[PDB]
């Protein structure tokens, strides 16, 4: 239960590996990773956060 | 302590079943748009590509 | 007898009705206006993001 809640509340980006390849593991929007797509002329830059 | 432990256990089950799901790996789509335009025809020339 | 006439005695019943007024009920639905252009933008964006 702590790790379920911590996955949502801890706003930092994590790192993980599969098959000799590395990637970011993300919480909700936090200013890291692919920005949110455009919607009805709302447009989001990379620093967008929830 | 089975009384208070059952209260704690239920509250966490309710949260977990609303906050969590078994993973899957969708291909996440990028909305970028390429387009073609028609052109007005002439009796000797030819139109542009796509 | 009374021979009196008017555009009303010669007329038609007004075909009137009561329209919703929000009185004498416990709650009132939120007045959520949604024009079709906004429905198109939602449905297009949902189908793009899927």
């Amino acid at each position: 239960f702590r790790k379920v809640m911590e996955a949502l509340f801890d706003n930092r980006t994590r790192r993980a590996n599969i098959r000799n390849q590395a990637y970011n593991v993300y919480p909700l929007y936090n200013g890291d990773g692919v920005p949110p797509p455009r919607f009805k002329n709302n447009v989001f830059d990379e620093t967008h956060s929830h | 302590f089975a009384e208070s432990i059952a209260i704690y256990n239920e509250a966490m089950d309710n949260l977990i079943q609303l906050l969590t799901y078994p993973v899957t790996v969708p291909v996440e789509p990028v909305v970028q748009i390429g387009e073609t335009t028609f052109e007005e025809a002439t009796e000797l020339g030819v139109p542009r590509g796509a | 007898a009374n021979r009196t006439v008017s555009p009303s005695t010669q007329g038609v019943r007004p075909a009137m009705r009561q329209m919703y007024n929000g009185r004498n009920v416990a709650t009132r639905p939120i007045p959520l206006i949604v024009d079709t252009s906004e429905i198109r933008a939602i449905m297009a964006a949902a189908a793009d993001a899927r």
